[PDB]
């Protein structure tokens, strides 16, 4: 039995950090991964996602 | 002998392990924080 969770927010901001500055940028004036997560993706039996 | 051995300690959970898929951290102090490296004999046993 495998157990996944879904929309987990890290409350405490320390815990909230990036390892680089420039990782994953967008063209948005908004990064939008500061946003709570609302899905979680893993893998299937052939390797699909 | 009265001493101490200090263990991988560290004030912050976020360099206490790294992002490679194995071996911890090892950066000693990032900004005001620190990670005490491994003294003890338990130096390559305790899986982590």
């Amino acid at each position: 039995t495998f157990i996944m969770p879904m929309g987990v927010f890290q409350a405490n901001s320390m815990d909230r950090y990036t390892r680089h500055a420039g990782d994953f940028s967008t063209v948005s004036e908004q990064d939008p991964r500061q946003f709570p997560p609302q899905g979680i993706f893993f893998y299937n039996k052939d390797g699909i996602l | 002998f009265q001493e101490a051995y200090p263990p991988l300690c560290s004030s912050d959970a976020a360099m206490l392990r790294t992002a490679h898929a194995g071996e911890t951290g090892a950066d000693e102090v990032h900004l005001a924080q620190y990670l005490i490296r491994d003294a003890s004999p338990l130096r390559g046993c305790l899986p982590l």
